[PDB]
């Protein structure tokens, strides 16, 4: 029993983070097989931050100018070049210790794993999701970025985001593993602003069920709703739309409870309307929204890798 | 009030 | 900036993760050196777990009873001995991914990173508190047991815990690496309660710290308190006293945000009479309490290892 | 309502 923020082992990422170096600026690089990807904006100087133009600024650079060190092992750059906001540093050593691996993008609503590193080294790891807006909510300061997300499958690490910038209200974006931004958000240190954030309804359906599972049941009622009737009440308190698909998803840990989702649903609208009246649910005052199905039944089944 | 590009050292 | 429920990098653990088998029975190693550690109710059936003799079932049994799997490689069982309520387990061969590593017995209200296993595969990883009531409340399901928590100190890991039961209430209980339990539990498969646990008042303290550097301010207030006052009022919501040695610990937070501790305390006495009125800290509607003062240096100011 | 000793399997 017990329902906890749980991160994917990070081992295997840990064998492929390296401190990338160019000019007075540094950051944290990911070397899989013979190339480190980091983020651009590494060849930038302090003044060089509001309005750079990374084409000029890649072109006015050789392979001499970034240092990529390995733990004590300084690695030789033979090649670079610009994918979109990220830097491809072709390097004449692969990684020995290169997992299989993905480059993955993420949905919105989807969590990962993130491997909090400065200059080259883990300093800690925490659970994520992609929240509507494609922000997150991470724990980064500065030096943080290069640190990446991921997901493990069975062997495979599944690579779905960089770290690259905070955001002014204190959330963080960032890119895939091929440098393109999760949402509106450009690599510039200028005033940027994310749209308005809303709860992902479906992890918080799927977050019931894991309370049930482990015997927090006193929101369960008697009553039941209709996918529309439920949506009308989502919709006013700021909850994303559900669909049958989502229905769907749930249907798992739907049968596993013998709790329909519809059942489920109508629990969620009446706390929503009424509150929780001092209750918790598996330890929180807030309806949590960062667990998908697939993490509910991950937790509650013992999958390992 | 601008967004901040997180690189260097810490 | 953010502030999130931080583990520490679990590679250093993953590789010391092994499978213990004993006749039917099995569960997760600790694999340092030429020794493996598990909790000795490995030696158990299903029927001799209610009143169990361990010295009796330990005799009873040979090194070649004891199935150890590291990945792919079974490890040869060469001695075998019990320390309180774990088995050692010397094989003939020496971990070779072995780091520097300690076996420390934590104090209640201290925090570790837990790499839950299973068959000896790692399945996650989370932050843990050694609750006033000896028990933590993790995420543990039946054959979790040998999972160990731990903290990482520059190279050193320190292992702290091995898990071993979970008690009726869903709360889990466990051993030092040494064997020795914490709290009043037994490992047996009986009718067992914990005493009833207290909020860790210093570090509600130091989460509020997190808060106000992380730009949280809206429960900080011009009153002060004494010492005295303050901890009146923590009896009265099951809070730990609050000692002169607990202001001086968070002495740090206090001058990096220039918030006298007496002072912060009268913000939290505030929080505990009236509630949060629909507001949250750090994303929270509960007063956290599984951040130590360390915890908090620690994520701000991004130490690495 | 006992407390388990969890080993075996998941």
């Amino acid at each position: 029993s017990g329902f906890r923020k749980m991160a994917f082992p990070s081992g295997k990422v840990e064998g492929c983070m390296v401190q990338v170096t160019c000019g007075t600026t540094t950051l944290n690089g990911l070397w899989l097989d013979d190339v480190v990807y980091c983020p651009r904006h590494v060849i930038c100087t302090s003044e060089d931050m509001l309005n750079p133009n990374y084409e000029d600024l890649l072109i006015r650079k050789s392979n001499h100018n970034f240092l990529v060190q390995a733990g004590n092992v300084q690695l030789r750059v033979i090649g670079h070049s610009m994918q979109n906001c990220v830097l491809k540093l072709k390097v004449d050593t692969a990684n020995p210790k290169t997992p299989k691996y993905k480059f993955v993008r993420i949905q919105p609503g989807q969590t990962f794993s993130v491997l909090a590193c400065y200059n080259g080294s883990p300093s800690g790891v925490y659970q994520c999701a992609m929240r509507p807006n494609f922000t997150i909510k991470g724990s980064f300061l500065n030096g943080s970025a290069g640190s990446v997300g991921f997901n493990i499958d069975y062997d495979c690490v599944s690579f779905c985001y960089m770290h690259h910038m905070e955001l002014p209200t204190g959330v963080h974006a960032g890119t895939d593993l091929e440098g393109n931004f999760y949402g509106p958000f450009v690599d510039r240190q200028t005033a940027q602003a994310a749209g308005t954030d809303t709860t992902i309804t479906v992890n918080v359906l799927a977050w019931l069920y894991a309370a049930v599972i482990n015997g927090d049941r006193w929101f369960l009622n008697r009553f039941t709703t209709t996918l529309n009737d439920f949506n009308l009440v989502a919709m006013k308190y700021n909850y994303e739309p559900l669909t049958q698909d989502h229905v769907d998803i749930l249907g798992p840990l739907s049968a596993q409870t013998g709790i329909a989702v519809l059942d489920m649903c109508a629990s969620l609208k009446e706390l929503l309307q009424n509150g929780m009246n001092g209750r918790t649910i598996l330890g929180s005052a807030l309806l949590e929204d960062e667990f998908t199905p697939f993490d509910v039944v991950r937790q509650c089944s013992g999958v390992t890798f | 009030n601008v967004a901040t590009l997180q690189a260097e050292n810490v």
